[PDB]
């Protein structure tokens, strides 16, 4: 009972973890050309104004989202620190030596930086943190589906990545039973030098792909005994419902892209 | 009745340069019967088992199944009144959740969302599985997978159960329990199924031994013939019963038993009255 | 550009569906048995690519790269743009391209892998950033450039091993027949 | 030469416990069937460590505040057979595979690929293996071979897990009789976790029954198996001659004691038909 969901999830009940996957991932393919429309002050302020709007409005605490901002920390300071260091001057600059210029282009540009990588990561972290594992494959392959007409397969691939979000638990408990019953005989995993961190994994590679393979073998052919011939002719049982909370979240965020389009500078 | 499967002829090999595996396989299969192909392991049945629905590509003799003769166009044809469960219990599932397992032969041939659901549910709760519909597969006991397949070939409604090799990785309450599921499922919708088989339990069920050893029809006989070859048994593929036990016992320690076999009932009441009169 | 691949063609082998899934899941476990640090960091998810190259092809390749690409980088978190995608397929086109229905050989790999660095490693990814992040361009290329150079020789030797074990010939024996 | 007073660890709290195992001797563990629960072996070895107090096993004594550092001589005197060993098998030839572990734990090469040899022939196979590919081995092949290389290290103390599991019945008869030999000759100390009671009836001296993670009994199987009520509370059973043994003895015949394997049972009905002639 105690599911353990492959990566991380949080099941809290909200709004945002009932809408249908389709609207959310297409919100946050705009989000980021929405973002680079905005230039001004006022464009940041609303821009602003949705994002902690749509935040607030899911009840996550803020301790998870400030975790996924930890592996990004260097870019943004190395960023902040060099366009504060050799940065166009013009103004009254508060030390100056060499190339070292302190303006209010610079306190003004910063913080534009900043708010920026604030919004992106958000709302970055808030996709992951909104939905379940499973079915960002099922919507991906229905708004993929389109594709079909300059024929690229894509229930072939809908097929396959059903199959790899099934099968990585297996490898990852398999991974474990491995690396136990060869600790048995006394390889130390993880000790010593990077070469020797290097050197002894080869006795984790090596009977992870046989297994692997054998396990892909023996799969394909029970299910060829199915009658698996081959794709596109094949009907769907796990579907979608699009309700009508996807048609207000969509019809909001076109009235605030309007907004940011009438409001921005041109 | 007329017979089901027709097999005569039969000589292949998986491997160009390797010994004869299966050397003319010739037996008959009626209609709502229990068989069982048991032999040491080497021997070779798993290549029958596997050549019966189709799988590898034989090249000599001829396979027929409800009439149609087995080419390499109506394969597919055959297929639908063909299932069988396979040897692993961890390497059959193609889904991410166990509705999604079962409902995958329906899917397969084409058929309506609408329609699905009820047959699904039904099926699930044929088997007594309903309860763990929902959850994620690496999650169930062994034999529940078993038991899951199951279900969903009893969904797809066939006639013939192939039951390759699947009571070998369970342990003894998912092997009772499974064969008194296959037991209920025969019993209510009259499902002729063959069986590969090591374990003594299985095959007492049955109605029709078939030996193979080395490629080859050595013997054929009903059960009760066949448990009775004392130590060689053992070198044929099976376990001696507990009767078998207790008769092969007595003889080294001086005393001769009967010589028919006997269930637990009839050693009871031979022991019973041969003692108690004195 | 020695070969055309097949923009269409007949469907596969279950066998070889299967395996691409299997491998698309090596890829996608692979990520958390890494070596390195926050700033420093060594992964092995180039392996697989080139695995899947070598042994289908690349029209499959690319597609298979694209996909594990979007659905990981989605999946763990972080930002989500076209350039990296765009950045894989070329990896991988130019991985089927030098190795693809090709004797193994250690020249081929060598000229392959410095190439792949070089080009994408660098240039695609500092130019994806530099657009996505505003971050100066003249001023960080050369960081990564150090690191990439410093780290490319590692990846030949281990894609050559990779190439030339047992395990991968075994597997072929029944996966080419 | 294992101890115990009521010092173990006490997740829901395993109670304190107390028990000895002689040399030379044979522990069947039939554990709680849903899970075998090797972790429960791991209580004191591997990762997870044991508190409460003090263990003690051969010249190794685990004291409560005893950190992983001690528990490296630990791995190079109990050896433990995993469920289907046949998934470590990596190396390119038998002989090297098989000197994987001293190699290891640090042996002369020269040395190490001697005693492959005496330990390939200890579990009855031809030297000509030595030369060819695991992956290109037969099914139970694969299986002696990864038991003859942990059996490599000489230990004295041999964990076995499921070990006649995926076979037929004369693959588990040899496997348990090159057990009971390697027993009553070189002298080691096998603890055995399995499902099947005919193993347990015959090849035992001692027994334990563990029902999540809780020892409520010890002893010989004799005291053990003689309480059936007790037994079917934990999903747990009696071998078969027990049963007949029991159907016979509700009819109105007597015996001085439970008969486990069928051999007793046989030899206590040859000699009271005889008495009556």
């Amino acid at each position: 009972m105690s599911n353990f969901i492959f990566g991380r999830y949080l099941p809290l009940d909200s709004v945002v973890h009932r809408l249908d996957p389709r609207a959310k991932l297409m919100l946050s393919f705009c989000y980021i050309i929405v973002v680079f429309l905005a230039n001004n002050i006022w464009s940041y302020a609303i821009l602003i104004a949705f994002t902690v709007g749509a935040i607030l409005s899911s009840k996550i605490s803020l301790g998870f989202f400030l975790k996924g901002i930890r592996p990004l920390l260097w870019l943004i300071v190395f960023t902040v620190v060099l366009q504060l260091l050799f940065s166009p001057a013009g103004g009254h600059t508060y030390f100056h030596w060499a190339f070292i210029n302190v303006t209010q282009d610079g306190l003004i540009n910063a913080g534009y930086i900043f708010v920026r990588f604030l919004l992106i990561i958000m709302m970055s972290t808030l996709l992951t943190l909104s939905t379940q594992p499973l079915d960002i494959a099922t919507g991906l392959a229905s708004l993929m589906k389109p594709l079909r007409w300059v024929k690229v397969p894509v229930d072939t691939l809908a097929m396959m990545l059903s199959i790899a979000l099934r099968f990585v638990p297996t490898l990852m408990d398999e991974a474990t039973k491995i690396m136990n019953a060869q600790r048995a005989r006394g390889v130390d995993f993880g000790e010593g030098g990077l070469f020797k961190q290097a050197k002894s994994l080869i006795p984790l590679m090596v009977p992870l792909f046989m297994s692997a393979f054998n396990r892909a073998e023996d799969l394909s052919t029970a299910m060829e005994a199915r009658g698996y011939q081959d794709s596109e002719h094949r009907s769907q049982y796990r579907i979608l419902t699009w309700q009508r909370r996807d048609t207000v979240t969509w019809l909001l965020f076109l009235l605030g892209f309007v907004a940011i389009l009438i409001f921005r500078h041109w | 009745t007329e017979n089901i499967i027709s097999v005569d002829h039969l000589t292949y090999q998986y491997d160009e340069n390797q010994a004869p595996a299966l050397t003319d396989v010739s037996f008959t299969v009626h209609a709502g019967e229990w068989l069982a192909i048991v032999g040491h392991n080497g021997s070779g049945k798993s290549t029958l088992a596997k050549s019966l629905d189709g799988l590898l590509p034989f090249t000599q003799g001829s396979v027929t199944v409800g009439g149609i003769t087995l080419t390499p166009e109506t394969v597919w044809q055959v297929r639908e009144q063909i299932g069988m469960i396979f040897q692993n219990p961890d390497n059959q599932f193609v889904g991410a959740t166990v509705e999604d397992d079962v409902a995958f032969g329906l899917e397969n041939r084409q058929i309506s969302r609408d329609e699905m659901v009820p047959r699904v549910q039904a099926a699930l709760a044929q088997v007594g599985m309903t309860s763990f519909a929902q959850r994620e597969p690496s999650s169930l006991s062994g034999g529940q997978k078993q038991r899951v397949a199951l279900a969903g070939i009893v969904a797809i409604a066939p006639k013939i159960l192939i039951l390759d090799e699947a009571t070998s990785m369970l342990d003894p309450q998912g092997r009772i329990e499974m064969l008194a599921i296959v037991r209920q499922l025969r019993q209510q919708q009259n499902l002729t199924v063959i069986s590969i088989t090591h374990d003594i339990d299985e095959a007492a069920s049955a109605d029709r031994v078939l030996v193979i050893d080395d490629g080859r029809l050595v013997d054929e006989a009903v059960p009760s013939q066949i448990f009775e070859r004392g130590t060689q048994l053992v070198e044929m593929g099976l376990d001696l019963p507990f009767t078998e036990k207790l008769k092969a016992a007595l003889r080294q320690r001086g005393i001769t038993p009967p010589t028919t076999y006997q269930t637990a009932a009839e050693m009871e009441e031979w022991l019973w009255q041969s003692l108690s009169n004195t | 550009m020695k070969t055309m691949a097949k923009t269409q063609l007949p469907k596969l082998d279950t066998l070889s569906m299967v395996t691409m899934g299997v491998l698309m899941a090596l890829q996608l476990v692979i990520s958390r048995f890494s070596v390195g640090n926050n700033f420093i960091k060594v992964s092995f998810t180039f392996l697989i690519v080139a695995l899947i190259a070598k042994w289908f092809g690349p029209w499959w390749g690319m597609l298979t790269a694209a996909v594990v690409d979007v659905i990981g980088t989605l999946m763990t978190g972080g930002p989500f743009f076209i350039g990296f995608t765009v950045s894989a397929v070329l990896g991988s086109l130019i991985y089927a391209v030098f190795l693809y229905r090709q004797p193994v050989s250690w020249w081929r790999v060598i000229g392959a892998s410095v190439l792949i660095a070089l080009l994408v490693n660098t240039l695609l990814n500092t130019l994806w950033v530099t657009i996505m992040y505003q971050t100066p361009f003249w001023s960080l290329l050369p960081v990564r450039a150090l690191k990439e150079l410093i780290v490319t020789p590692v990846q030949i030797v281990l894609v050559y091993l990779l190439l030339k074990s047992q395990v991968i010939q075994m597997i072929q024996a029944r996966l080419n027949k | 030469a294992i101890a115990f007073e009521h010092v173990t660890y006490t997740h829901t709290a395993l109670t304190d416990v107390s028990l000895t195992v002689p040399d030379r001797g044979y522990l069947a563990i039939i554990g709680h069937t849903g899970s075998g629960k090797s972790t429960l072996i791991q209580q004191l070895n591997a990762l997870l460590k044991p508190t409460s107090g003090t263990i003690k096993i051969d010249e190794f004594t685990i004291t409560p505040e005893t950190t992983n550092a001690a528990l490296k001589p630990l791995r190079q005197h109990v050896g433990m057979v995993f469920q289907f060993p046949e998934n470590q098998l990596f190396e390119e030839t038998v002989r090297q595979d098989i000197a994987f572990g001293p190699k290891n734990f640090g042996m002369a090469d020269a040395d190490a690929l001697a005693l492959a040899d005496e330990m390939l022939t200890t579990v009855g196979l031809d030297q000509s293996y030595a030369e060819r590919s695991p992956f290109e081995l037969s099914g139970g092949q694969m299986r002696r071979v990864a038991i003859a290389g942990v059996l490599a290290m000489q230990p004295k103390v041999l964990v076995l897990d499921e070990p006649t599991a995926g076979l037929d019945p004369q693959g588990r008869q040899e496997m348990m009789r090159l057990f009971a030999r390697l027993h009553q000759e070189q002298g080691l100390t096998i603890v055995l976790v399995t499902h099947q009671m005919e193993d347990v009836a015959q090849y035992a001296e001692q027994v334990a029954v563990m029902h999540e993670g809780r020892l409520m009994k010890f002893g010989t199987p004799a005291d053990v198996f003689s309480n059936r009520e007790w037994l079917q509370d934990h999903q747990l059973d009696v071998p078969q001659a027990a049963q007949f043994a029991r159907r016979l003895r509700d009819r109105g015949l007597t015996f001085p004691k439970q008969p486990l394997t069928a051999d007793q049972l046989a030899d206590y009905l040859a000699q009271q038909w005889a008495q009556r002639g």
